[PDB]
């Protein structure tokens, strides 16, 4: 029934501007109050502004106020935020949210746009094999690995063979380090399937245009 | 600017025990304007109960919350493995609206030693100039875990990227990755590279080596 | 009758400024004054140290001078049904100093680790950093910690590899080395007595001061530097209305001018009786509530470079205990040029603000004892080593995985809210069952004139008013002990009610006892037990 879509949204550096777009469906549009919320990287809630039904009514938080313009279309069901003069604090996932009824709270949210403020620059990430050291173990179980390292900003798309085996794969959020970001990828078979079978490491990073697709050699 | 605080910041939990959350502001609430919003995991988040009470479309009647004024509380009669999340108080009453600082809910199961696995530097890192060493540690609980990096009989603190991951939606255990970064020289200076598994299962830590003689 | 005496007036001076100057100094009053609207604070801490702090203060210099006996043996002499007192006070000092000194060795291990350039709590690149780590200060709780908090506690208390004080988890022994060095180093500085201890006072007393003047400097020296001056002494004066600022100021203004740990006591004892204690009361009170208004300019002047150079709100950088010195101030530090000279000297004022305050404490348990049991005074020697000793292999739960939920345990129960009560009596026992005129008529024989009846009036009815109230006003706000995330069990609640209860309960315990032993009738036995030594 009800969706709501972020758009827009990236990379841009402290002090420039930028504006997020919301779409709205499956409801009345213009009958709904609509609100911007945030999340840090350290995962904490902050509401940004509020616009009324009408768009006659807004509220602002103390942080963004006077820099952020939230704005509002009913006659196409979008709702806009405007953002100018960015810094590096204003980093986060905005979320579209309603929002109308200030006593039953928000009971709509969608999928959220990431917003990313540094003056660090896009870089491709590098993927490398994990190949377990020669001869050695012999077992049930084999762990392989695929590592992506410096690169930003995020996310990135790292799969195994496509995504055929999501059983037994374990992918770690990246961390951020000196204005890069390094994210690995472990993956357990059985050493009946391998190196009987061709297992790859598919890492996908859209800011750099970089499409990586890379099987594990024993070598 | 009316604020939140939520507690336990964190907390484990047996499925089917009782479990309640806490949120106090700053200044007074109306009863009516405080609601509760739970996020999964890498999802969006969603209104779990408006009014201090009520709980919203879809919410099982496993949840309930109450309090008034400064204070209020969320609680599960019976937790479930599908109730584990981040839940997220919040109070209308006045602009600018406030979130509080939630309460992550994770589930708690029987200890599981870490299966530890080290790998050496890439062919292909290593002509970059660069050489990470990399070492996984899969399927242990809880949490914390420790790791030294040993490229001799001595340690290496600095230069070294830990990942912890998200729990399983199974089996409820964790995983670490543990990279140390060395240059293309520093690293073929030396041979046996050790990395390790520190954990309450065990008085002895898990040791996974590895050389450049094979 | 013969006593030895401090070699020089200095000595005590020293003495008594070094033990009343003590980390809570720069600690707690200046961020008492933070929270509590600034120089308003001043209000209700002036207020509160002029009746309650200094005439007790007074009270203690004057009855350990007078007496020229212990702490036990000072209240045995006075009011032998109260000597209780005497026992409740000396083993007070007794568990401070279990959970007191690992502040000093925390500061010496800091200060090992104090050699480099790059300053191992820096960044976050580190094995014992998570994913979680942030540069300075974000939050919190929740989750996400810095690279000072994540160095102190992931690496140096390892505190993250124990789930509560019920695991204390394995024995850090560069820490034990540490708390070794730390009790070594209070066993040569009391080895003989005041003697040494009298002139050993003139550097840890006067060390801090010089370390203190060169971080004013350099904290008046750092852009907005003025902005966290104003959080510091900002005059809002409507903070006086809470119930809770008073209790603080009053619970301030005791425990930094220490009375109540016999150590005033002890340390007055070895004065001579013509001596003007009068004006070392005064002095000495002055010294200590400047030292603390002057380190509120100098945490804050620094907490201010943070709040703006360092992009972190003051709300996340102003806070209290070993959180402020062990990581925030640390963190701050790091970021400045020439920064490994700044952590030296810090870390080392640390531990020469805790050395000589701990001085004080265990001279107050071996001077109470000394003059109790003859047999101690000749083998004073050998009587401390072995005293320090339980100090050291039971200080070791304190070295552990999770010995920072054993000092937190009795850094809360250990001493607190007792030496209220504690002094409580010891201002009702002077006053009314001793007598005031009494013992205004002992200081007149000794500094050559009777106490202002100012004095009087704070001591008979004053102090015990403002003490019984605030003290009970304490037990209403009491929450069952929580360190961050973690609630203590409700079984270790109780192990520290008794620890705050041992000593309390002595009062009536040896009241009891020495009434039922003296033969006589009951309003003699009582007599008996209210007339002083020769009288
Ligand atoms: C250093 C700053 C941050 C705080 C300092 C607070 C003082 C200015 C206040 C607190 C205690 C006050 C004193 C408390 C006791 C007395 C009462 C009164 O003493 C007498 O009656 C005369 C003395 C005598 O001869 O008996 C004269 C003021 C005086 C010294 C007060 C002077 C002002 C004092 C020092
Ligand atoms: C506040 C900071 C910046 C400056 C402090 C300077 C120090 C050196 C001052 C402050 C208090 C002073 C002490 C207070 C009074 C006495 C008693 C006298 O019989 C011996 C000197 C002695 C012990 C003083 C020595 C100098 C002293 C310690
Ligand atoms: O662990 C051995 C000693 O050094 C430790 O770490 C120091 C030391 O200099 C080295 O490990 C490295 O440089 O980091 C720091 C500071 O440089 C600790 O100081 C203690 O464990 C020991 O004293
Ligand atoms: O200890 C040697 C000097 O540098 C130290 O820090 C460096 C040093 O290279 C070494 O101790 C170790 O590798 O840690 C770091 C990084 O290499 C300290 O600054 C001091 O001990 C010395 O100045
Ligand atoms: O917790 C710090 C690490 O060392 C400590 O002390 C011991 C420990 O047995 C081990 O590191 C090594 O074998 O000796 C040191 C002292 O030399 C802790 O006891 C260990 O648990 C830690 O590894
Ligand atoms: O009840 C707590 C348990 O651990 C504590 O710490 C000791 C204990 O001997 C054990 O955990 C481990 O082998 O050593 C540590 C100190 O090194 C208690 O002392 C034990 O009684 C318990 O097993
Ligand atoms: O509340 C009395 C108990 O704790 C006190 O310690 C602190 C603490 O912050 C809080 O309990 C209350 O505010 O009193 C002081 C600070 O004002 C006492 O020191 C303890 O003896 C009591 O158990
Ligand atoms: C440490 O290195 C920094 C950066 O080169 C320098 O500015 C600073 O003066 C050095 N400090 C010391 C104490 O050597
Ligand atoms: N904070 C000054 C009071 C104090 C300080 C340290 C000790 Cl060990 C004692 Cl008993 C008393
Ligand atoms: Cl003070
Ligand atoms: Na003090
Ligand atoms: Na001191």
């Amino acid at each position: 029934e009800v969706q709501l879509v972020e758009s827009g949204g990236g990379l841009v550096k402290p002090g420039g501007s930028l504006k997020l777009s919301c779409a709205a469906s499956g409801f009345t549009f213009s009958s709904y109050a609509m609100s911007w919320v945030r999340q840090s990287p350290e995962k904490r809630l902050e509401w940004v502004a509020e616009i009324s039904s009408g768009g006659r009514y807004i509220y602002y938080s103390d942080t963004v106020t006077g820099r952020f313009t939230i704005s509002r279309d009913n006659a196409r069901n979008i709702l806009h935020l405007e953002m100018s003069s960015l810094r590096s604090e204003d980093t986060a996932m905005y979320y579209c949210a309603r929002g109308e009824v200030r006593q039953r709270g928000f009971d709509y949210w969608g999928q959220g746009t990431t917003l990313t403020v540094s003056s660090a620059k896009t870089t491709a990430p590098s993927v490398y094999p994990l190949a377990p050291v020669c001869g050695d173990t012999t077992g049930s179980s084999v762990t392989l690995g695929c590592l992506v390292k410096g690169y930003f900003p995020e996310p990135v798309t790292l799969t195994w063979n496509s995504g055929s085996l999501s059983s037994g794969v374990h992918t770690f959020p990246a961390v951020l380090q000196s204005d890069l970001y390094t994210l690995s990828s472990s993956v357990t078979v059985t050493s009946s399937t391998w190196p009987s079978q061709s297992i790859t490491c598919n890492v996908a990073h859209p800011a750099s245009s970089t499409k990586v697709d890379k099987k594990i050699e024993p070598r | 600017e009316n604020v939140l605080t939520q507690s336990p910041a964190i907390m484990s939990t047996s499925p089917g025990e009782k479990v309640t959350m806490t949120c106090r502001a700053s200044s007074s609430v109306g009863s009516s304007y405080l609601h509760w919003y739970q996020q999964k995991s890498g999802a969006s988040p969603k209104l779990w109960i408006y009014s201090t009470s009520n709980l919203a479309s879809g919410v099982p009647a496993r949840f309930s919350g109450s309090g008034s004024g400064t204070s209020y509380s969320l609680t599960i009669s019976s937790v479930e493995a599908e109730d584990a999340a981040t839940y997220y108080c919040q109070q209308f009453s006045g602009y600018p609206l406030t979130f509080g600082s939630g309460t992550k809910l994770e589930m708690k199961r029987a200890d599981a030693a870490p299966t530890v696995s080290i790998f050496p530097p890439s062919s292909e890192q290593l002509t970059s100039g660069g050489a990470s060493v990399v070492c996984f540690l899969n399927n242990f609980y809880p949490k914390d875990i420790n790791v030294k990096w040993k490229i001799d009989g001595s340690e290496r603190q600095n230069g070294v990227l830990n990942s912890w991951t998200d729990q399983d939606s199974k089996d409820s255990t964790y995983s670490m990755s543990s990279t140390l970064t060395l240059t293309k020289d520093e690293y073929e200076r030396h041979n046996s590279y050790t990395c390790e598994a520190t954990h309450k299962t065990s008085t002895s830590p898990i040791v996974k080596s590895f050389n450049r003689n094979e | 009758d013969e006593r030895e005496t401090w070699s020089g007036k200095v000595d005590f001076l020293l003495s008594v400024i070094g033990f009343a100057v003590d980390l809570a100094n720069v600690w707690r009053f200046p961020y008492l004054c933070y929270k509590n609207g600034g120089g308003a604070f001043l209000v209700p801490y002036g207020i509160m140290l002029a009746v309650g702090g200094i005439p007790l203060f007074y009270m203690e210099l004057a009855l350990g001078q007078h007496n020229r006996k212990g702490a036990i043996t000072c209240w045995g002499r006075l009011v032998p049904l109260f000597k209780g007192i005497g026992y409740a006070v000396v083993l007070i000092a007794f568990y401070v100093g279990f959970y007191y000194n690992v502040i000093i060795a925390w500061s010496l291990r800091f200060f090992f680790a104090s050699f480099t350039n790059s300053l191992p709590w820096t960044s976050c690149n580190n094995i014992w950093n998570t994913p979680n780590c942030r540069p300075f200060e974000v939050g919190h709780v929740e989750g996400f910690q810095s690279a000072a908090s994540e160095y102190f506690n992931r690496y140096i208390l390892e505190l993250n590899r124990s789930e509560g004080i019920h695991d204390l988890g394995a024995i850090k022994w560069d820490m034990a080395l540490c708390l070794l060095i730390v009790y070594l180093i209070c066993y040569f500085s009391l080895w003989k007595g005041i003697s040494t201890s009298g002139k050993v006072v003139w550097f840890t007393a006067l060390f801090p001061y010089a370390v203190l003047l060169i971080l004013l400097i350099r904290g008046l020296t750092l852009p907005g530097s003025f902005l966290g001056i104003q959080y510091y002494l900002t005059p809002n004066f409507s903070a006086i209305y809470k119930a809770e600022v008073w209790v603080d100021a009053a619970t301030q203004v005791f425990f930094s001018l220490g009375p109540g740990f016999g150590v005033l006591l002890a340390y007055a004892s070895y004065n001579k009786y013509h001596n003007n204690v009068y004006k070392d009361a005064l002095l000495t009170s002055f010294i200590n509530s400047a030292t603390s208004f002057i380190a509120g300019f100098v945490i804050f002047s620094v907490l201010g470079y943070m709040a703006h150079t360092l992009g972190v709100r003051i709300e996340d950088v102003a806070t209290e205990g070993p959180g402020l010195v062990f990581v925030v101030y640390p963190a701050a530090i790091a970021t400045m040029p020439a920064s490994t000279f700044w952590a030296l000297i810090f870390f080392m004022m640390l531990a020469t603000l805790g050395l000589d305050s701990s001085f004080g404490g265990m001279e107050a348990i071996i001077t109470a004892l000394s003059d109790e049991f003859p047999k101690i005074k000749r083998n004073r020697e050998l009587f401390v080593a072995g005293l320090f000793s339980l100090y050291f292999v039971v200080g070791l739960a304190s070295c552990t995985q999770g010995g920072f939920y054993f000092f937190h345990l009795l850094d809360r129960y250990a001493a607190g809210y007792s030496i209220l009560v504690a002094v409580f009596f010891e201002a009702i026992a002077v006053s009314w069952i001793y007598g005031t005129n009494r013992f205004s008529e002992d200081i007149r024989d000794m500094i050559g004139f009777p106490p202002g009846r100012y004095w009087q009036v704070c001591w008979r009815f004053v102090a015990p008013i403002f003490l019984l109230f605030i003290t009970v006003y304490g037990l209403i706000g009491y929450e069952p002990l929580t360190y961050a995330d973690y609630v203590y069990p409700s079984w270790a609640n109780a192990l520290g009610w008794c620890i705050a209860g041992s000593s309390v309960v002595m009062i009536p315990a040896v009241a009891i006892f020495k009434l039922l032993s003296t033969p006589g009738s009951l309003r003699q036995r009582f007599t008996i037990l209210t007339t002083p030594w020769r009288d």
